[PDB]
């Protein structure tokens, strides 16, 4: 796909590699298994506000 | 912060503050994670002593959460100086690492081609601190936070009276009194891609505050994402 179009669909970095994307997460993070999403492994990822 | 807003809480978790010998914030910076505080190579001279407080919101008074923890490295851009204000980063590593809890956590670093193509590409980012309120009042106790319009680059140039490098960005309002000021430098400028707050500027300088005709200028995080990555290993 293209980067430039809703972000790959990736919930953060996304990269274009052979014609297709790659996503890719923040260090705390780790790729969903639909290779798009970031799920935090702890209770204060980076980046997140603090609101729980 | 001129004009802008309180931050809530939870709102600006990554802010850390810079306290000289007499107890006062001089220069904010921002949590990277729990050993690491970035923040202005420029606040180094403005006192020699100096150490950081975290989950502050309220100088005045004092509640549940606040900490203070002593710097053990200073690690400075080898080629910032005050001639020019130029690689205008440091990165410090703190003696006893940050226990993350309510309003305080890191902001993320990002990628470098992905930050310059989306987060830098936003109309918008947000700048935190506990910095003046006016260009001649007082700092406020009151941590604030203000969203800054990034500024293209040759209009900076052109407001300008100082050399603007590709090591620094401007954000801000041509004249609407909203602005980052003394106290703020060293803090973080962040820019938000979908719920989440990636570091992009350290406020840095500008000519007097919220000036007409004048904007923030700010260190551009994505020149330097190689250097704090080699900073914190
Ligand atoms: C009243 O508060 C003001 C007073 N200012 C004092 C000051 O020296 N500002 C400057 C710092 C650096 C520079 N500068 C930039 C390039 C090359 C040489 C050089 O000297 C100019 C300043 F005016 C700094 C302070 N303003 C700010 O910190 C900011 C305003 C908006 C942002 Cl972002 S930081
Ligand atoms: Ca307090
Ligand atoms: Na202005």
């Amino acid at each position: 796909k293209l980067c430039s179009l809703d972000n790959g669909d990736c919930d953060q970095f996304c990269h274009e590699e052979q014609n297709s994307v790659v996503c890719s997460c923040a260090r705390g993070y780790t790729l969903a298994d639909n290779g798009k999403a970031c799920i935090p492994t702890g209770p204060y990822p980076c980046g997140k506000q603090t609101l729980e | 912060i001129v004009g802008g807003q309180e931050c809530k809480d939870g709102e600006c978790p990554w802010q850390a503050l810079l306290i000289n010998e007499e107890n006062e914030g001089f220069c904010g910076g921002t949590i990277l994670s729990e050993f690491y505080i970035l923040t202005a190579a420029h606040c180094l001279y403005q006192a020699k002593r100096f150490k950081v407080r975290v989950g502050d919101r309220n100088t005045e008074q004092e509640e549940g959460g606040e900490a203070v923890h002593e710097v053990e490295v200073v690690i400075k851009h080898n080629r910032f100086t005050k001639e020019t204000y130029d690689f205008d980063i440091a990165v410090l590593r703190l003696k006893t690492p940050i226990t993350f809890r309510m309003n305080v956590a890191p902001a993320c670093l990002p990628e470098r081609d992905w930050a310059e193509s989306t987060l830098m590409t936003q109309k918008t980012g947000i700048v935190s601190g506990f910095g003046r309120t006016h260009e001649k009042g007082e700092q406020s106790t009151r941590l604030k936070m203000l969203e800054v319009p990034y500024v293209d680059r040759n209009s900076c140039k052109l407001s300008s009276s100082f050399i603007i490098t590709q090591n620094m960005f401007c954000a801000g309002y041509d004249t609407k009194q909203e602005d980052a000021c003394q106290g703020d430098s060293g803090g973080p400028h962040v820019t938000r891609f979908k719920d989440t707050y990636f570091v992009t500027g350290i406020v840095s300088w500008g000519e007097g505050c919220a000036r007409k005709g004048k904007y923030g200028i700010y260190t551009k995080v994505t020149a330097f994402l190689k250097w704090i990555d080699r900073s914190m290993k």
